[PDB]
């Protein structure tokens, strides 16, 4: 339940943006971390499953990093389409349930 | 997490001169084979497909009578005649009725009457047969590595599937990092499909005995019919009524589906909708570990802290599985693992997931080990941060000896003489035991075919009593043993 | 009826659960018990006949059990 | 292959049973969990069900107020939420997961189902 | 374990099937056709006694 | 899997043309391959039977070829008579029936 | 010699029986197969029969729709089509082959009976 994510993110095209969401040992360190990109008015889409795995059909621009107790989603080749809300999902044992990150706003200087 | 927690798990340990072991694979069971210097592997026969069936007979379970007609002749003037009795689509019966001036002809007495009705079948159960060469067994071989299985139910990625058919006697599978596993199965001495019918009735199928299926008292078609109108014993599915010797009528018996569901009490249910794929039976295989090697033996031991992400869990099979995570450097390395005593002086337990290794830092690794009965400590990692996790087995060596004796007795009750093939390293004692079992089981199967478990209990009690009240000690011992084995088989049958 | 010839003693059983194994395990005993309850008169006659025919207690009990089991079965 | 019931406006204190129609493959091989996202807010995990095993597990925030069930006859998963309030106004998602204790990757997602709560 | 009846089987032509008759033993036996590079091994079971 | 042939084949008089019959190991490569020459409005005439065998009374210009899984029919010298549909037939073990090539018309030039 | 019955005009949903008489030697020592060719299309094997033995074999496409029979007294082979349709319009051939499961050379053919569903 302590899993925190930066509420908003800013980036320019072709400029890697790191969305780092931290948590407790059980929350994030002790479990896999899933990253979902949710365009407005659409269901969340799986980006990184387990720790650094990209589902088939997901482009290589997105990458998953997992620290000791924090995980970060790396965005290479930032584009206007990438603008969306991002979350990191991880089961945490103390709460005995799935905990979602607060989400991050991909504020991109496109327009 | 495929063969762990299946509760029908056999640990096959060791190989023979030649690096092969004998294992019988059952559908609901599992085999874990361990040999020194070789990776532990899990085996599971998960699918048996029978292809290109031939309908042997089509039975009618529900009929309708239409176009009923009757004929009669005056007494002493012979049988009546119906044109419909020419056609075999009509089920006919002859009877007698009382005739007289009131009934409408010349003289008094029992006249002849023939009633016929057109038999039509609305629902049938189709019995199909397959040739043993057309069987196909799917066996999954998953290296018992401890590497977390990829997304799915083990159907893809980790776990290699081999199809065992009678066309090829050698089945070969490449497990990346472990070499090649060779299996020489025998899909000809398994179910014995020449004696088996594949009976399907209504979105349900059963594996049934062939003679039993040919003895079913229902109307049937040859199976080569293609017309579906000339049923053989229609009189099993109709009843003719002459309550008062006044007139004859024919009614059709009701749907036989429930009575056939009752008749199928001991048969094993299979699937016949999307192909003839069944999930009962075994497959004797010779496992060849010649080209099997431990994976990651070139890696160095991990120098870094391990954290237990999932707490140690006791398995159904007297083993413990622990999930650990790596935080150190040198990503692909060997997890330093041991089960020792409190003083860390003696090694007390065997690691089932031999040669555990952390391929990537992020991914946890499930290690399975078999601790000893009582207190043991699972040591994990080098001294800085080394984990020392206590465990208590809660059992006894005598208890497991009795439990394994019971498991082997049950295997003999299920596999017959094929039980001796289980974990057999080509021994001579096993060969003689299997020959004696073949003769004794032939005699027993002759003497006990078609009897129920209550009948087996009664016979076993009777034979035990006959042996007990016998003057000849040798005959006494023989009869008591036969009765006790029969009682065990009766108690352990019908499942 | 086909229900009177179940697929019981065919030697095809595996470790897999059969069609109605648990349900059909004790149906015969239940039916025999219910019949013996509904028809006490035949059970007494069977006991008397078993005693009359059986020389030893084993023979008497065997005959009594066989008669009591067959009586419902033949119907 | 995950179909959700149409949007339905409720009233405070009422109940709603969202339906997730799964396919034959996912019902018997995967697990399914229910995630609701408030309008302009982050995702939240309510509960999850393994249809062939039942015994859904619920988040502490919703334990005692929501109930997930699976209809094996129609291969459908149901989410019933009681005591609806304005805080319960949000789109509800049913997603598929690998059914392992450690696998929580929602490869499949539903189109969503919007539930509106207000005093009117 | 068994003896072949089509004594001295020989391939007269490449794509010309040749069908051998053998007498296998009672019980389990294996018909091996060819040499090691691509040898085929065929399981068989003879039911009699 | 089933027999496949080129729908049409061209040529010139006094030429060599080979028609290919491609199937799976179930039908071609596990059974004999038969070649039939059918003229318009006439019952097909058996051309090659078994493999590379010519029925008695057929000219030597016709020659069949059998590969491990594919088959071919070759013509020694071409004429106006060779312009006709050509079919390859082979027993199929999985299909449990006889499968025809589907047809191949030889379009001799010189009009 | 292999003589076939004359051309027949039928209607959709009806049935046509095609006969193919044969000599005594070819009836008792060979097998007779039926192959159709829709106009502008390749030959299609429907089935065959060893007249001395009976029990015809049928192609999967025509399973349940065709019935091949042999009249031993008249040494004639019969073919019957049920559920005739426009797509079933084609010329039907009776061909003679050896009665062995491996050799399928039709060294002798009938002229061929054309079945049409339109007017002539
Ligand atoms: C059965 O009765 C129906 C209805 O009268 C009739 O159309 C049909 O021809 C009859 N069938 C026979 C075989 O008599």
């Amino acid at each position: 339940s302590v899993l925190t994510q930066p509420p908003s993110a800013s980036g320019t095209p072709g400029q890697r943006v790191t969305i780092s969401c931290s948590g407790s040992s059980s929350n994030v360190g002790s479990n896999y971390v899933y990253w979902y990109q949710q365009l407005p008015g659409t269901a969340p889409k799986l980006l990184i499953y387990r720790n650094n795995r990209r589902p088939s059909g997901v482009p290589d621009r997105f990458s998953g990093s997992k620290s000791g107790t924090s995980a970060s989603l790396a965005i290479s080749g930032l584009r206007s389409e990438d603008e969306a809300d991002y979350y990191c999902a991880t089961w945490d044992d103390s709460l005995s349930g799935l905990v979602f990150g607060g989400g991050t706003k991909l504020t991109v200087l496109g327009q | 997490m495929r063969c762990i927690g299946i509760s029908n798990r056999d640990f096959v340990e060791g190989v023979s001169g030649g690096s092969w072991v004998d294992i019988v694979l059952e559908h609901g069971s599992c085999v874990t084979t361990m040999a020194k210097n070789k990776p532990t592997l899990d085996f599971e026969l998960i699918k048996t497909e029978a292809k290109h069936p031939a309908t042997l007979r089509k039975y009618c379970i529900e009929a309708k009578l239409t176009n009923t007609t009757t004929a009669s002749r005056c007494p002493t003037q012979g049988e009546p005649s119906l044109n419909e009795e020419q056609d075999k689509r009509f089920v006919c019966k002859h009877s007698m009725v009382d005739r007289g001036w009131g009934n409408g002809c010349g003289l008094f007495g029992k006249g002849g009457i023939v009633t016929c009705a057109m038999f039509t079948c609305k629902k049938n159960m189709e019995g199909k047969i397959v040739q043993p060469e057309n069987l196909e067994y799917t066996i999954v071989i998953t290296p018992h590595s401890g590497e977390e299985n990829a997304v799915g139910n083990d159907t893809g990625k980790h776990g290699k599937e081999i199809k065992v058919t009678p066309q090829s006697s050698i089945t070969e599978a490449e497990l990346t990092g472990y070499g090649t596993v060779t299996m020489e199965c025998s899909p000809r001495t398994g179910l014995d499909f020449n004696e088996m019918v594949l009976l399907q009735m209504e979105n349900k199928a059963w594996l049934v005995h062939r003679q039993w299926f040919l003895d079913l008292p229902l109307p049937w078609l040859p199976g080569a019919d293609t017309q579906g109108s000339n049923w053989i014993q229609k009189e099993t599915l109709v009843t003719f009524k002459n309550p008062h010797a006044k007139k004859q009528d024919v009614v059709v018996l009701g749907s036989q589906e429930g009575a056939m569901h009752t008749a199928l009490t001991g048969a094993t249910e299979i699937q016949m909708s999307s192909g003839n794929l069944l999930f009962t039976g075994h497959l004797k295989c010779r496992l060849r570990m010649d080209k099997l090697q431990l994976k990651g033996m070139s890696y160095s031991m991990c120098t870094g802290k391990f954290k237990v992400v999932k707490e140690i869990a006791e398995t159904q099979h007297g083993t413990i599985v622990i999930r650990v995570q790596y935080e150190g450097d040198g990503s692909p390395c060997k997890i330093p693992f041991e089960i020792m005593d409190l003083e860390k002086r003696h090694v007390l337990g065997r690691l089932i997931t031999v040669n555990p290794i952390v391929t990537e830092k992020d991914s946890p690794v499930n290690i399975e080990a078999e601790p000893p009965f009582g207190d043991s400590y699972i040591i994990i990692g080098v001294e800085p941060g080394q984990l020392k996790l206590s465990w208590f087995k809660k059992g006894s060596s005598i208890g497991q000896m009795f439990e394994t004796t019971m498991r082997g007795a049950k295997r003999m009750a299920i596999l017959g003489d094929t039980a001796w093939d289980f974990g057999s390293l080509g021994g001579v004692f096993t060969s003689i035991g299997k020959a004696l079992h073949q003769v004794f089981g032939a005699i027993y199967g002759a003497a006990f075919s078609g009897v129920s478990w209550t009948m087996k209990i009664l016979i076993g009690v009777v034979i035990t009593w006959i042996g007990m009240n016998s003057r000849s000690t040798s005959l006494s011992v023989s009869l008591v043993l036969v009765g006790v084995v029969t009682l065990y088989l009766g108690v352990m049958v019908q499942a | 009826s086909v229900a009177l010839v179940p697929h019981v003693g065919m030697g095809l059983e595996t470790r897999t659960e059969t069609w109605m194994s648990s349900e059909g395990a004790w149906k015969h005993a239940q039916r025999i018990e219910t019949w013996v309850l509904r028809h006490p008169g035949f059970t007494i006659m069977a006991a008397i006949l078993a005693y009359t025919i059986g020389t030893t207690y084993f023979q008497r009990v065997l005959i009594f059990i066989l008669l009591t089991a067959v009586a419902p079965s033949m119907t | 292959q995950l179909v959700e019931s149409g949007a339905e406006v409720k009233k405070p204190g009422s109940s709603v049973k969202v339906s997730c129609k799964a396919s034959g493959g996912t019902f018997n091989n995967y697990a399914i969990s229910w995630v609701r996202q408030a309008p302009g807010q982050g995702l939240e995990w309510m509960g999850g069900i393994i249809p062939i095993f039942g015994g859904a597990n619920y988040a502490q925030k919703f334990q005692g107020r929501v109930t997930i069930t699976a209809d094996r006859s129609t291969s459908t998963v149901y989410m019933e939420l009681s005591g609806l309030r304005s805080e319960d106004t949000a789109v509800y998602y049913c997603a598929r997961r690998p059914q392992s204790i450690f696998d929580w990757n929602f490869d499949l997602w539903g189109r969503g189902t919007l539930v509106t709560v207000s005093s009117a």
